[PDB]
């Protein structure tokens, strides 16, 4: 019920960024030891390169339906894209804390990458107990539902025979809000530390902006997201076409403020 | 302080020896140049329908 | 021996107080108290001249109607195309500290001065296409108040150590010392003849000098404070005088006494500037108090209100032909009315 | 309606106006001081580390993120009031005081009680520099400050005598929107330039709250 | 205050060159230069215009889509890069200074042609082969396609005079206002496309061609060029 | 209905809630003049206060029932509600951001103007705002209380069962539209709180800095937001439990708000009061890191 000019055009989208992002993995993997490279954590980055190629993955794995494996698929997808999500944003906040605590406690007198990688790796850790949870208590299984519904709203008398067919879980509404508040805590405290980290440094070492856009993008494209999946869900094109287009935003966004810098200054030296 | 006292004694005597008028025409001059520069000064009487100096 | 002599001085004053009370028959009262008001004059916001960062300390007009020299705090000196609110030149200046600004006649040169103690004066017209310093004019023990240009060659600086010098632009040397005015002299004002000038100082003079000569001719007296402006008549027999007691009057050179005063019951702030208009029957006096009022040099008469200025007015100009008049003051804006 | 000649003069005029812009930028980033006192109190050596740039004398140095600049304003013996308005704009006065000239202190506290009630001055606050203490605390043995300084009792000591000549100063200041900062230095004291920086950077920030509203 | 111009010479029907100028006396970022060339038996014709800090760069009708004008204002050279050469280029390349204010003078210094090889408004003026009389009253004319008069009250029209073997040399510009270091003699009067150079008590260093401009539009109209004998 | 003693405690909780405010808005007028009040900002207090008083007005209102016109009383609990938030939270975020032009503008003149007229016209336009939002909301879809009975037939991979359905709720028709909406524009306000917060973290005293309210109150918003609307989509046949979990969470919220907001400066009014001798006694106020 797609159509193929639509998932071309995605496809196409898809693979320039992703081609992107395994350049500036190739950019970050052979530049260890410059100068500028070194100065912005270049281990850490390739966290975010793979958390990027995780949530192309998922953006990806949108893009193909019907087929009863529906439910493996959307387990799958919205899986990834989580820990897509969680391994983007982990050492973004964490090379803003160690850049926080390196202007600050040094100041009265370190904190090595495999410190950050650590609380990275709790914060992964959470999400995949949070992601258990939901696929080991109530499933994502598919039913056909067909109802008749009679509406008395106290004036009039009417009747509707609808025949609806989605898949979602028992309280999907739980787990939505769970994941959105771990998310969003997250966010609160990487907006703390973009705000603390304010001004302090270079772009290329300073994370503030990227961090401030990443998060509005995220919150703004969440809601639309949300939106268009679960009232517009007879509109499978656009749905397909802004879920893809919305994780693209995003991933190109966040990778191209971490990195366009990175390469300017790389230009001049 | 003597040439000082010499200095005011001169510059003093400078006013003492001029005199002029008892203001019989000093204030009569005043306004007998205006009336007639009255029409020459533009502002007392602007005219901005046709020369328009500034907009 | 200077009692003798003070006391000559004493007898010579008190001789001289009685030919100024004896020769004031017929006096400011009913001479000119017996013709039309001036009536009511409203001017309109036609420009808002704009581009100083700091307070405009100084304003002097061309002789063609259309240039103007505003010399502010900033160390700039921007010369203004008044008819289409435009800028000419930008002179860096190399001391910020600036309190007078002067426009040739011809329209060539251009004069500033400050508490450097140095008259610098400038040169528009060259052959390199920007302004250069043209001479730096220094002997002064003071600060320049007023600097106004007399010819291309010749200029006349009223300064704050108790004297006044004509100067030569060429050799740089002061050809004529005017010494008096125990104060510190803060105006001067030229007669439409280049031949004779006024004074006033803070210790509550107006003299009248000769440029032809170098003494004085007529000492003015009856402020009770500071002087800060001075003003003469279209004729050239007679000079208006703005001071610190809020008192703005006129006098006269073949009275050698004073006519009618134009002063105010509620107004207390010192007026920093005094202009009249091409015909003298209108005068423009700068205030203290964030504003600027019109007058009648004959008459006692408010005859209309130029507000709008945020700061202190501390240079007010009319144009030769009496078109427009500037307002400037430290609000870093300053204005042209019609 | 606008000619050739009209266009080539709108453009260079606004590159005069861009240039007067991009000066004015520069030029905002500096502190502008107003160094006073009484004859040899100590003007010419507030900070050894201060390059030289008549009326009045202007001296600059550069301190950390900040550009100073000091107008020593002497040889200016005209009339006290028709040029401090020029100096209406500045963030701070220094006024160097000096412990040791016992006959001219007075003539210290009167300038003092001048410019501190002066229209122009309500707001600007002042940085004091008490110079001189190491002769002065050596000559305290002989000269027990009572000669010039009468109405007190003490025990002839130095921290007693700089705290009592300290409050005749602050005596003479009746204003709700300014504080005078009060700092004891030597002539051997290397460190004036950041006693300098922190009491204008408190200045300014005290400056910003006193137009928010706030104190 | 001198314009040097450097490099010209022969060229192939199709290549291309780079002329350049270079100024040492005045200050080069407060000027709109100009180039002008001139056919080695015709008159004056405007080629290239760069503006004070390169804010405006205009070019002729023959100029535009083929050549290019760029100046070094740190280094103080004035670049033309032309190309596409054909042989209707070959011409004397003039380097002109202009400056644009109240009361300025454009137009008033020109450099030191460089000869090439290569192997809207109408004016019309006067006669070519006036029999000037040392000592008289000539009346040197000039037309327009327009009356060249702007709501500003200039009337703008300027006159250059060309000395045997010399650059052009400003004399009158607006209407009637002297440039500097030009006689007394040299007056000019007129109103709308009707414009008169009275020469009067004619002296030596007088015989040359004489051109008009017109300055209200931009692209600029020169005249043919009216020659004084004897 | 509702049970007698939970209204009972929870009317009580929030009376006491209301007079503490009262209290606090008494002390703001009465030592408005104060040194340190004053370098706080009392002026947004009050406006502080007006949203705290709005949102416990709010909880009020969420225990009437069975007596409704029950859809115009949903509007008129949620609207105030999202009223007094905005109200709240501009304030805070306003002093937050004067703080931070006036500790980090330090150059020579050209000292920051920034009236509380300034911050009332940005607390009017987030109320602005939210006034647009809360207008289309009830012009469009408004929530409308209908009971529908229904029976389903649903199939499962291999098995066939069939249900009889019948429930009663008030509710918009594209509930989660709004929700996602205003939630959405109160979370990109919060994120910017939470920015402010972090730029003026060791801006000043916490009498004067608000990093720790903010961060505080934008933490329980989100925690309180996402549990309410998850206890009130899912648990419709426990009445007591939403109405007690929704009235605590707003207390909760709005009293700690309040309480860091207000009591620095009533521990710290002493201090200040009585002898004043210099600026020194406030030297951790002109802070900076
Ligand atoms: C770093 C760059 C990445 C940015 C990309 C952010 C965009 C996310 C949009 C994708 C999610 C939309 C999918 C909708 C749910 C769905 O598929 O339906 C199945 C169902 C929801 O069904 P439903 O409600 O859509 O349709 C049924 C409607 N009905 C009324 C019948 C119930 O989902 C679930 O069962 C619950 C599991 C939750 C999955 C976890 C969400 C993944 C989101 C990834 C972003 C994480 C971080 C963002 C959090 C907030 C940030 C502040
Ligand atoms: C400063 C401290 C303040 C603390 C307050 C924070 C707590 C907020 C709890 C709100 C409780 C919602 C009540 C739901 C009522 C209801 O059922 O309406 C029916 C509908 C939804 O129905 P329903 O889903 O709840 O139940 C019916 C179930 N059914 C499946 C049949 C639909 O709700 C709406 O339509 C609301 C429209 C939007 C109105 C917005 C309300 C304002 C919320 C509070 C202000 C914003 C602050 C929070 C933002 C923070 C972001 C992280």
């Amino acid at each position: 019920s797609l159509s193929p000019v639509l998932l071309g055009i995605v496809w196409t989208f898809l693979s320039c960024g992703l081609l992107l992002i395994l350049f500036f993995l190739a950019f970050t993997i052979h530049c260890r030891k410059n100068r500028i490279v070194k100065m912005s954590s270049p281990n850490l980055n390739i966290v975010t390169l793979l958390g990027s190629c995780l949530t192309y993955s998922s953006a990806y794995l949108f893009g193909i339906q019907d087929v009863s494996s529906m439910e493996t698929l959307i387990q799958t997808r919205l899986s990834m894209l989580c820990i897509g999500t969680s391994l983007v944003f982990g050492p973004i906040l964490g090379k803003s804390w160690r850049l926080y605590k390196v202007f600050t406690q040094r100041v009265p007198d370190i904190i090595k990458d495999l410190q950050l990688l650590g609380l990275v790796a709790a914060l992964l850790m959470a999400d995949v107990i949070l992601l258990m949870t939901w696929v080991l208590t109530d499933p994502i299984q598919c039913l056909q539902i067909l109802s008749v519904s009679m509406t008395v709203t106290g004036k009039d008398v009417s009747c509707t025979s609808t025949s609806t067919h989605f898949c979602a879980s028992r309280y999907s509404d739980v787990w939505i809000a769970l994941i959105w508040g771990c998310k969003g805590l997250l966010l609160l405290y990487g907006a703390y530390l973009a705000g603390l980290t304010g001004h302090v440094s270079s772009p290329p070492v300073n994370q503030s902006l990227t961090i401030m856009v990443g998060v509005n993008l995220l919150v703004l494209a969440a809601g639309l997201l949300f939106v268009v999946t679960r009232y517009l869900h007879s509109w499978p094109n656009l749905v397909f076409g802004l879920t893809s287009g919305g994780i693209f935003v995003c991933t190109t966004t966040i990778n191209c403020f971490i990195f366009i810098p990175q390469l300017k200054q790389w230009k001049a030296f | 302080s003597i040439a000082q006292a010499r200095k005011l004694v001169e510059q003093l005597k400078m006013e003492a020896n001029i005199d002029r008028i008892k203001v019989s025409k000093a204030a009569a001059d005043l306004m007998a140049y205006c009336e007639a520069h009255a029409k020459e000064d533009p502002l007392l009487t602007p005219v901005p329908a046709s020369e328009n100096p500034f907009r | 021996e200077l009692d003798q002599l003070r006391q000559e001085a004493e007898q010579l004053k008190n001789q001289i107080r009685d030919a100024r009370k004896a020769c004031a028959d017929a006096t400011l009262s009913q001479i000119t108290n017996n013709i039309d008001p001036v009536g009511r004059i409203q001017m309109r916001t036609r420009r808002t001249l704009r581009g100083h960062l700091a307070k405009i300390y100084a304003m002097h007009w061309g002789t063609d109607s259309r240039l103007l020299v505003s010399a502010s705090q900033d160390g700039k000196l921007i010369i203004w195309d008044s008819y289409t609110t435009n800028k000419v030149h930008a002179i860096p200046l190399r001391s910020s500290w600036v309190m007078t600004c002067a426009y040739a006649p011809s329209g060539n040169y251009v004069a500033c001065g400050g508490l450097d103690n140095i008259c610098s004066i400038y040169n528009l017209k060259t052959r390199e296409g920007n302004v250069r310093v043209s001479r730096e004019l220094a002997g002064h023990t003071g600060y320049l108040s007023c600097c106004r240009f007399l010819d291309d060659n010749q200029i006349v600086t009223s300064s704050g150590d108790t004297t006044c010098a004509l100067w030569d632009i060429e050799t740089g040397q002061q050809t004529t010392t005017f010494t008096g005015h125990t104060g510190d002299v803060m105006s001067l004002s030229l007669a439409p003849d280049t031949r004779l000038f006024v004074s006033g100082a803070c210790d509550a003079s107006a003299k009248l000098w000769d440029v032809r000569e170098g003494m004085c001719r007529q000492t003015f007296t009856g402020h009770e404070s500071d002087i800060n402006a001075i003003c003469f008549f279209p004729n050239g027999n007679a000079f208006a005088t703005g001071s610190d007691d809020a008192t703005c009057r006129l006098f006269d050179l073949r009275a050698d006494q004073e006519l009618m005063t134009y002063s105010h019951d509620n107004i207390i702030c010192g007026i920093t500037s005094v202009s009249f208009s091409k015909s003298g029957r209108l005068l423009l006096a700068g205030y203290d108090d964030f504003n600027c009022n019109v007058w009648d040099a004959l008459k006692a008469d408010r005859a209309g209100v130029l507000a709008g200025h945020d700061n202190r007015v501390s240079c007010l100009g009319v144009t030769d032909d009496g078109m427009a008049v500037a307002t400037g003051s430290w609000d870093s804006f300053l204005k042209i009315w019609n | 309606t606008l000619s050739a000649e009209d266009k080539a003069a709108v453009e260079r005029s606004k590159m005069i106006e861009k240039n007067l812009k991009e000066d004015g930028i520069s030029a905002a980033k500096d502190v502008k001081l107003l160094l006073l006192g009484a004859d040899n109190s100590g003007k010419s050596t507030i900070v050894k580390q201060m390059k030289i740039i008549t009326g009045i004398v202007e001296t600059h140095f550069t301190f950390k993120n900040l550009h100073f600049r000091l107008f020593d304003v002497g040889g200016q013996r005209s009339e006290r009031k028709k040029w401090i308005h020029c100096f209406e704009d500045v963030t701070a006065i220094i006024f160097c005081v000096d412990l040791s000239d016992y006959n001219r202190m007075h003539e210290s506290l009167m300038l003092f009680d001048s410019i501190c009630n002066n229209k122009f001055f309500i707001d600007t606050s002042i940085i004091l520099f008490l110079n001189k203490k190491d002769l002065f605390g050596e000559k305290i043995k002989k000269s027990p400050l009572t000669i010039c300084f009468p109405e007190y009792t003490g025990p002839n000591t130095y921290e007693d005598a700089a705290a009592y000549i300290q409050a005749q100063f602050e005596s003479k200041n009746r204003s709700p929107n300014k504080e005078i900062y009060c700092h004891m230095t030597c002539a051997t004291d290397t460190n004036n330039a950041q006693v300098i920086f922190d009491a204008v950077t408190d200045i300014i920030i005290a400056n910003n709250l006193r137009g928010c509203g706030l104190y | 205050v001198q314009l040097v111009e450097s490099g010209g010479g022969l060229v192939q029907p199709g290549g291309s060159r780079k002329l350049s100028c270079s100024a040492s006396g005045f200050a080069f970022s407060s000027f709109g230069m100009h180039w002008v060339r001139q056919a080695p038996e015709k008159g004056l014709e405007w080629v290239a215009y760069i503006s004070s800090g390169s804010g405006t760069i205009y070019y002729a009708d023959t100029v535009k889509g083929r050549f290019t004008i760029s100046r070094d204002d740190p280094k103080n050279t004035l670049f033309l890069q032309m190309t596409s050469l054909t042989s209707e280029d070959t011409a004397m390349y003039y380097c002109v200074r202009s400056i644009y204010y109240y009361g300025s003078s454009p137009f008033d210094f020109w450099g030191q042609g460089t000869t090439l090889t290569v192997s809207d408004i109408v004016m019309t003026q006067a006669t070519s082969s006036v029999p000037v009389i040392p000592g008289e009253s000539v009346s040197i004319s000039c037309r327009s396609s327009k009356s060249l008069l702007h709501s500003n009250g200039n009337t703008y029209l300027y006159w250059f005079l060309q000395r045997p073997g010399q650059s052009p040399q400003l004399l009158i510009y607006r209407m009637s206002n002297l440039a500097s270091g030009v006689p007394d003699r040299f007056s000019g009067s007129g109103s709308g496309t009707a414009f008169t150079l009275t020469i009067s008590r004619l002296e030596a260093e007088d015989v040359g061609v004489y051109y008009c401009m017109q300055h209200l539009e931009y692209p600029l109209t020169f005249g043919a060029g009216t020659k004084l004998e004897l």
